[PDB]
């Protein structure tokens, strides 16, 4: 970590204090593939006959 | 020529310091670290690199 | 300006009060070198430019 060495981690500063922009956010993001395969996963409905 | 301004005899004060101009030439960025060692290089909105 | 001295005969700027000063420059320029016949002797355009 001298000269032309640098460090790839990097720490936050996060306490209630800082501006509103500076505020740390939580982001989930949800992914799916297209229904290529007959898969399972879906929501509510009914069976009709 | 970035050379005579980084080698300078004496440089201006805090209060004064020295404007000057670069205008219509070419600009380097490694032949800022071979053995120059100085103290803090880094620039804000684009890799220095 | 230029003036015809008795004591050698050429032609030497009289009066370069062309301008005061510059602020500044953004641009400043020197354009490939050439030569000029520097004759006073009336006569007929021999050359158009
Ligand atoms: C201005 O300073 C730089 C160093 O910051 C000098 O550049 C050196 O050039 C030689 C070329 O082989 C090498 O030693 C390095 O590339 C540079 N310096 C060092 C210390 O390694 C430059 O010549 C200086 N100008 C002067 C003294 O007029």
């Amino acid at each position: 970590e001298g000269f032309n060495c640098y460090f790839p981690l990097q720490s936050y500063g996060f306490q209630p204090t800082n501006g509103v922009g500076y505020q740390p956010y939580r982001v989930v993001v949800l992914s799916f593939e297209l229904l290529h395969a007959p898969a399972t996963v879906c929501g509510p409905k009914k069976s009709t006959n | 020529p970035f050379g005579e301004v980084f080698n300078a005899t004496r440089f201006a004060s805090v209060y004064a310091w020295n404007r000057k101009r670069i205008s219509n030439c070419v600009a380097d960025y490694s032949v800022l670290y071979n053995s120059a060692s100085f103290s803090t290089f880094k620039c804000y909105g684009v890799s220095p690199t | 300006g230029v003036y015809y001295h008795k004591n050698n005969k050429s032609w030497m700027e009289s009066e370069f009060r062309v301008y005061s000063s510059a602020n500044n420059c953004t641009f400043e320029y020197v354009s490939q070198p050439f030569l000029m016949d520097l004759e006073g002797k009336q006569g007929n355009f021999k050359n158009l430019r």
